[PDB]
Formats: structure tokens, C-alpha cells, sequence
């Protein structure tokens, strides 16, 4: 049904500029106040900014204010968070936000129509393909257990990077973690897999690794180690 | 600003059971307070609004109560969709968030299988090592890693990262990456990775010795 | 004064 639909994100440098942009779905954006509320990696949500819907007032969060100009265009039914100044702390999903239902007796309005987020990413690196290294079986896995073995994702920019085991054909017990950013502010991850200790003689593992911003593909085979 | 505080800060719930999500606030916000639903990769839906309103579209079994600064969401007979984090946010005074009370699936103990990975050879080469401590298929979340290099303990030069929990069998996994530079790894023999856990009697290490098989 | 929670939208 009804919808918020934005565009903008992307990845930018600190100090620079990005204007990201919304657009309604099944309603008139403009008959509505606008708001962006904001949520970075692994933490809540933080209101940005509200524009009126005649685009008078305009509020905007103390962590924010200076930097960011909220703007709109009621005749392309269109509204625009202006982002200067960029830093780190900015990145975040950014959404759209419609303050669309009140309370019987309210004039407060809940924010009930939220667009899908677009992905502000503040970052001084650059697009770069990751290595693979086999994270081996160990020589000590217990004979008629369990063995771990996965494929380290190392040093790659920007997310996201995806993994499978034998092209797909090995899915029980595969765990392929959350990416971490690093303080060289790359990104590194790890995919593991649990098997028959006895399999590690006769079956091979190949992790495939895909990273389409720098089209680095790699199948990379764990083995034991030879020792 | 008006602070939102929001507790437990993790519900371990089994479907058919009745959750209470607990939203505080740090001056009255008469009844302008909603509820929000939000699961990884999705924006948030709003559940309720004016503190007991429920929003179209939103099950009758989702219902918000209280006033001032005091309010609970109950979720009657949970369902397993409803596993998710929950927000409550103020919109009297601005607006302000909780930070999220995140409702879990609960089930019965189970001890992590501990794994440890040496640097590759391949590594080596091109001046880091990276060790690797993984914890496999775990629950309650609740879990300790804590990294010796020749007995030395190591601190803030790790990164960890969790699994969302496993929709077959309800456990977690966790992995932690201790960095060092090729130089340091080599200056040191003993690498070990302690794990503590309810479901371990006591903690479990795993270990190398740089160089042996 | 203005009241920045109140109504935004039009009416």
C-alpha cells in the first residue's frame, strides 16, 4: 500500500556533502510535515529534522543543526535533507518519515509511514577487494566428532562482501558472521563451518567469496594444515 | 532532552506467553508515546500510538498502556513473527527513543563448541596475523572470550561479531579476532582463547603453541 | 509561539 521511497545514500567522504531526497507512494507527500530519523550500525534511532508540509518550519536535531538543511518541493512532491560537513558519526540509515495518525483528542501526530532507509556510509577509504585465508581444521579435532574450519574475509571496502560453501551444495552448521569495521576503517569478516571430523580426510570445503563493488571473486579450499 | 528508558534490555520469551516491555520516561509525556516493531534488514512499523491506541494492520494481541511517564507494551500470546526489538519514543518534547528492548526466543542451555584458529601461512606473508576464536551454537547469549598471549591478557585489540539467533535450533555463535602484527606474533609462543559460559562447569581454553601442528 | 510537535501537516 502507501509508501516513503528515498534515494541519495552512498558513500562520502568526511567534511564533504550529500543531499539525499523522498518521495511518496499511494498519498501527496506534500499534504504532510516530513521527518528523517537516522540509525547507525548496531545502535537506535535518533530523530534528524521536520519540515512543515508547506516547507515553513524546519527543526532539526542539536547533534545536526548547522550542518543539515531540510528543504522540500511541493511541486515535484518531493523533500530534501541537504547533509554538509559530513563525519564519521553520520553514518547511519537514514529514513523518511511520515507523522501520518493522531490520537483521538491529539493534535500530535505518531509517525506511522517510514521509507525503507538509504545508507550514508562516511568513510575517507576506497573501493577494495578483500583476502581470503583459510581458518584450517586443527590437527588435534576430535576423532569421532566434531571439526570448525571457515575462509577469514580480510581488509575490504565498501559492504557488502557474501560467502558460500561448495557453491551452495554445504549449508548445515555454516555461520557467516556480521562484518566488523576495523580501525583502518575496512571491513573484515569471517564464515565458518562445523563437519565430521571424519570427513576432513575425503571431503573438500571451498569457501566462495563474492565482493561485487571491486568484482573480486574468489574459491578459496581449507584443508589441514601440513605439519 | 527527555530521556526513554526501556527495560528488560533482553526479553527471552516462548510463543504463547504474554511479554511486558517496560518504557520509562524522565518527565511526564501525558499520553503522546508510541511502540515500535523493528526486525533486522526493516525499517520500524509503528504498533500503538497515543500510549494505547493500536495502529492499523497491527494484531489485537499487541496493546499499550499508561500515562505520564510511565508505560508497558504487552504482547499476548506471543507468536513467533514477534520476535524482534521493540522502541518506545516520546513525541511530546521533540522526539526521543528508547534504546530498545529485544524479545528472544527462549529455550533450555547449551554450551558453545570452542574452536581456535592460528594465522595462515598466507597471512603471514603480508605482515598480519589475524587469531580466531569462534564459539559455536550457544544460548543463553550471555558469553565471555577473553585472549592470553603468553599469559599476557589481551585488551582492545579484538573485535567480535554474533549471529542472529539460529531459527533451527534457537542458539547463537559468536567469533573473536584478536589483530597483532606479524612481527608481535612471532615474538610470543602460548596463544589461547578462554571461554566462559553458563552451560561450561568451568571456563574452556583453547590454545597453541606458534609453530606446532 | 510556534509549538515544533504540534499538527505539520495540512489542514
Amino acid at each position: 500500500q502507501v509508501q516513503l521511497v528515498e534515494s541519495g545514500g552512498g558513500v562520502v567522504q568526511p567534511g564533504r556533502s550529500l543531499r539525499l531526497s523522498c518521495a511518496a507512494s499511494g498519498f501527496t507527500l506534500s499534504n504532510y510535515g516530513v521527518h528523517w530519523v537516522r540509525q547507525a550500525p548496531g545502535t537506535g534511532l535518533e530523530w534528524v529534522a521536520l519540515i512543515w508540509y508547506d516547507g515553513s518550519n524546519k527543526f532539526y536535531a542539536d547533534s545536526v543543526k548547522g550542518r543539515f538543511t531540510i528543504s522540500r518541493d511541493n511541486s515535484m512532491d518531493i523533500v530534501y535533507l541537504q547533509m554538509n560537513n559530513l563525519r564519521a558519526e553520520d553514518t547511519a540509515l537514514y529514513y523518511c518519515v511520515r507523522p501520518g495518525i493522531a490520537a483521538a483528542g491529539s493534535n500530535y501526530y505518531a509517525m506511522d509511514v517510514w521509507g525503507q532507509g538509504t545508507a550514508v556510509t562516511v568513510s575517507s577509504a576506497s573501493t577494495k577487494g578483500p583476502s581470503v585465508f583459510p581458518l584450517a581444521p586443527s590437527s588435534k579435532s576430535t576423532s569421532g566428532g566434531t571439526a570448525a574450519l571457515g575462509c577469514l574475509v580480510k581488509d575490504y571496502f565498501p559492504e557488502p562482501v557474501t560467502v558460500s560453501w561448495n557453491s551452495g551444495a554445504l549449508t548445515s552448521g555454516v555461520h557467516t558472521f556480521p562484518a566488523v569495521l576495523q580501525s583502518s576503517g575496512l571491513y573484515s569478516l569471517s564464515s565458518v563451518v562445523t563437519v565430521p571430523s571424519s570427513s576432513l580426510g575425503t571431503q573438500t570445503y571451498i569457501c566462495n567469496v563474492n565482493h561485487k563493488p571491486s568484482n573480486t571473486k574468489v574459491d578459496k579450499k581449507v584443508e589441514p594444515k601440513s605439519c | 532532552e527527555i530521556v526513554m528508558t526501556q527495560s528488560p534490555a533482553t526479553l527471552s520469551m516462548s510463543p504463547g506467553e504474554r511479554a511486558t516491555l517496560s518504557c520509562r520516561a524522565s518527565q511526564s509525556v501525558g499520553s503522546d508515546l508510541a511502540w515500535f516493531q523493528q526486525k533486522p534488514g526493516q525499517a520500524p512499523r509503528l504498533l500503538i500510538y497515543g500510549a494505547f491506541t493500536r495502529a492499523t494492520g497491527i494484531p489485537a494481541r499487541f496493546s499499550g498502556s499508561g500515562s505520564g511517564s510511565e508505560f508497558t507494551l504487552t504482547i499476548s500470546s506471543l507468536q513467533s513473527e514477534d520476535f524482534a526489538v521493540y522502541y518506545c519514543q516520546q513525541y511530546n518534547r521533540w522526539w526521543t527513543f528508547g534504546q530498545g528492548t529485544k524479545v528472544e526466543m527462549k529455550r533450555t542451555v547449551a554450551a558453545p563448541s570452542v574452536f581456535i584458529f592460528p594465522p595462515s601461512d598466507e597471512q603471514l606473508k603480508s605482515g598480519t596475523a589475524s587469531v580466531v576464536c569462534l564459539l559455536n551454537n550457544f544460548y543463553p547469549r550471555e558469553a565471555k572470550v577473553q585472549w592470553k598471549v603468553d599469559n599476557a591478557l589481551q585488551s582492545g585489540n579484538s573485535q567480535e561479531s554474533v549471529t542472529e539467533q539460529d531459527s533451527k535450533d534457537s542458539t547463537y555463535s559468536l567469533s573473536s579476532t584478536l589483530t597483532l602484527s606479524k612481527a608481535d606474533y612471532e615474538k610470543h609462543k602460548v596463544y589461547a582463547c578462554e571461554v566462559t559460559h553458563q552451560g561450561l562447569s568451568s571456563p574452556v581454553t583453547k590454545s597453541f603453541n606458534r609453530g606446532e601442528c | 509561539n510556534v509549538d515544533p510537535n504540534a499538527n505539520p501537516n495540512v489542514d
